[PDB]
């Protein structure tokens, strides 16, 4: 997302992504391995239609 | 060296060409030996359950532009006792 200017993304399951990022909060996203902590994101998909 | 002294290293393309699920026992062997080390790579990830903590970061720079973006994460792992 950072790569293109306008944040949006493309996937191979036919559904564009939008990501806008938050940089201040110390947030954990957990699974069977290690909890990763990272700056929250949102990630909007537009109606491929 | 001294008692002192920080076990540096440093790995350029880190592990490429280890498969991709026995890079685990690489970072198990680096931490066993307490090396404080700086990696580089391509495709690598770092979220590895045999990682005790790694800081990561990733660089960003779109094509040929003048600036490099950065973002930061943290790793902790959760080494499999299992």
């Amino acid at each position: 997302s950072m790569a293109a200017k306008n944040r949006m993304v493309k996937t191979d399951y036919g559904l564009h992504v939008k990501v806008m990022l938050d940089y201040e909060k110390t947030i954990t996203l957990q699974a069977e391995d290690g909890n990763l902590l990272m700056p929250d994101a949102t990630f909007l998909f537009e109606e491929t239609r | 060296a001294g008692e002192m002294a920080p076990y540096i290293i440093s790995l350029d393309e880190a592990f490429a060409g280890v498969d991709e699920n026995n890079i685990r026992d690489m970072f198990e062997v680096v931490e066993q030996l307490g090396f404080n080390y700086i990696m580089n790579s391509q495709a690598l990830w770092g979220d590895y359950d045999t990682i005790s903590s790694l800081s990561i970061c990733e660089l960003v720079r779109p094509k040929n532009a003048d600036f490099v973006t950065v973002i930061r994460y943290q790793w902790d792992g959760k080494q499999r006792t299992f």
